């Protein structure tokens, strides 16, 4: 719950933890009409406003 | 008639004016087209979707 | 006021009903964001039941897609107005022209 | 061996916008300094703009005070358009009060010494009744760039978008100078549009200072 | 790591690569068996893939290590 | 997976930029000289000479 | 908070063996990356004091389109090779050297007359090739101090003087973050010299030039 209140407060510490977890941790970017196997591709996230 | 209206103004007849890049600060070759287009906002806001 | 229009802006703005089009020509006695008061010409007004005209402009209220629908006065205080003319510019309108 | 440009001339062609001349410059330096100064000026300058308007007879920023012809949000936008100057304070609270039919502009605003208004004729709202008074307290503070309302976040204290910028249109041109026993001398003419809150000489001085401080790390590179 | 094609060059199957990388990463993540190669503030996945690239990991070293662990 | 054609084929804006970058005109600034390498070619173009 | 600007300090200098530098600066305020990169690039390209090859003359040739026996290259080719030649010269504005030699094999920059004050930064560099027993190469080269690039038409054979020492300079701007700071630009100066002066002294010289150009303001 302390971490919950931390993330809700948007404490600056949380962003560093986010950069740690996102460091190299692919995520799948998929479109709506998934026709061929390329319709889902992994990507390294890069946090952006 | 569009060229005539431009002629009444002080703007190039062709409608193309040279533009200078914001970052480098030097000219763009091949003058580009700039005018006033009427643009809407459509009811698909990102924060409604995200 | 879209620069490149097709001259149909008048009809859509006036007939869409958003703009509080006048009903009897007159002079804008009292103007305000809330209401507009019109002194109808004596010739244009009936002999009996003389009275004057009042429009209560609709303020910020929910539109059916949650967008804002509102009106603003577009006539200065103490000015003539022609019968059947725009007085308040509905949303996406100005001077009785469709400006989306 | 290069000779630096001096602030040879300042030509106040108009109350709001002016032209400054920089001379002498060598080949290439013209567009260089022109682009640098343009970017610095448009980007980061000191400015004074309204930040918090409070109206007494108002509960929220979407109502309509009786007697004023325009909606309250339009009043907020007009105030955002107001231009003001201060010298010795990072913030100030002005006061406006007016009743009776007629336009109400920035002229009737309280005129505290350090507080200076550059465009008195600029309209703020209109009043449509003999007895209908608008009374507002305007908190104006310094700043830089752009700071929207929702970011930096009483019930009556309305918030408006910050517009800390004294320059709206900057242009430059490099052209030939006099003979001066040496050709290829470039004079840089910078035409600057300013609402009237910053002196062009001060603006160029501050821009040069900012660029120098940014470069000072480059000179002191590790 | 831009890509893992070199790991496939080392282990042409392209599937046992995933299994061995996941085994090594799971062993070194929960506890014990510290990575044998310097890290770059990366997660266990990346360092396991890098170790597979370096060649010290294969389909036999994990088995022999388990056998020696079992023997003790 | 459908065929051996690359799928990362540059699409519309990259291609126009590249094509405009490599297209001969009869004469222009710098026409008819000799360059020791690509580096000074970049130096010449970006300098506007 | 009217003038407090985030003074950046370089986060890294990825320097390669001799003359390739990749200098990284951050954080820079919104947009300052582009202006700083542009100013540094323009200063390093256009205006930079230096000394290079101005003109060359050959004893046995009086035309650009000709050749000498025993040289498998052409006089245009030796001109091109001399263009890339790099030299450092003292405050003396000009000096004339020569390639007077009679031998078999490549003509290296080490073979050029030492000529006291002048300094060759790439002696291993090869100017031309000689193979015949009696083929002797003799020419007069003039090196002069300048501060830019002078093509041939702007003006014995002519040599366009690449006075500036930067060969390739490119910069990039990428978003950088500092806690909740919205979007702060990070500058990457990727730059290359000719070896006469190391990258960092060149960057410092350009910065000093621009600062002195700004000293007149404050």
């Amino acid at each position: 719950k302390a971490a919950k209140k931390m993330v809700e407060r948007e404490e600056a510490v949380v962003w560093d933890i986010l950069d740690e977890v996102i460091r190299e941790h692919p995520v799948l970017l998929n479109r709506a009409p998934t026709l061929h196997r390329l319709g889902i591709q992994a990507f390294e996230p890069v946090l952006i406003e | 008639e569009i060229k005539e209206l431009l002629k009444l103004g002080d703007l190039p007849t062709s409608g193309q004016i040279r533009l200078y890049d914001g970052r480098t600060g030097e000219q763009f070759e091949r003058p580009v087209t700039v005018g006033y287009m009427y643009m809407l906002k459509l009811n698909h806001l990102v924060d409604d979707k995200m | 006021k879209p620069l490149v229009g097709t001259g149909m802006e008048r009809a859509v703005a006036v007939d869409s009903g958003v703009t509080a089009v006048a009903k009897r020509g007159g002079v804008v006695q009292y103007v305000d964001a809330s209401r507009i008061v019109i002194k109808v010409n004596e010739d244009e007004m009936y002999p009996g039941e003389a009275g004057i005209d009042i429009y209560n402009l609709t303020k910020y209220t929910r539109s059916n897609q949650n967008t804002c629908i509102n009106q603003m006065p577009c006539v200065s205080l103490g000015e003539p107005v022609e019968r059947g003319d725009v007085l308040a510019d509905g949303p996406s309108t100005d001077l009785g022209e469709l400006a989306l | 061996e290069f000779l630096k440009p001096r602030l040879v001339d300042i030509e106040q062609v108009s109350s709001t916008h002016a032209k400054v001349t920089l001379e002498p410059l060598e080949r290439g330096f013209g567009h260089t300094l022109g682009n640098a100064l343009r970017r610095i000026l448009l980007s980061s300058m000191p400015g004074c703009a309204v930040t918090e308007v409070e109206i007494d007879g108002v509960l929220h920023e979407y109502s309509t005070k009786e007697g004023v012809q325009e909606d309250i949000l339009e009043i907020l936008l007009n105030l955002k358009g107001l231009a003001v100057r201060v010298q010795g304070k990072d913030e100030v609270i002005l006061t406006l009060n007016k009743s009776g039919i007629g336009p109400v502009t920035a002229a009737d605003i309280t005129h505290d010494g350090d507080v200076e208004i550059v465009k008195p004729q600029h309209v703020i709202c209109h009043l449509t009744d003999e007895n209908a008074s608008i009374s507002m307290r305007i908190k104006v503070q310094r700043g830089r760039g752009y700071v929207p309302a929702s970011t930096r976040i009483p019930i009556g204290r309305l918030l408006v978008d910050a517009c800390y910028s004294p320059v709206e249109r900057i242009a430059y041109n490099v052209e030939a100078a006099r003979v001066e026993q040496r050709t290829d001398l470039d004079k840089l003419v910078i035409e600057m549009e300013t609402n009237g809150t910053i002196d062009p000489e001060e603006a160029i001085r501050r821009a040069a200072t900012i660029l120098a401080e940014q470069l000072e790390a480059f000179v002191d590179l590790r | 790591r831009v890509t893992v094609q070199d790991a496939v060059e080392k282990i042409g199957n392209r599937f046992d690569l995933v299994l061995v990388a996941a085994r090594r990463a799971r062993q070194m993540q929960v506890g014990g068996k510290d990575p044998l190669v310097p890290e770059e503030n990366d997660k266990t996945t990346v360092i396991a893939l890098r170790e597979i690239e370096e060649g010290l990991i294969n389909n036999q070293i994990l088995d022999v290590r388990e056998r020696q662990e079992q023997q003790e | 997976p459908a065929n051996g054609e690359p799928i990362i084929v540059p699409s519309q804006d990259v291609v126009l930029g590249l094509y405009y970058m490599t297209r001969d005109c009869v004469n222009a600034k710098g026409e008819g000289m000799v360059l020791t390498g690509p580096k000074e070619a970049e130096r010449l173009y970006r300098s506007g000479l």
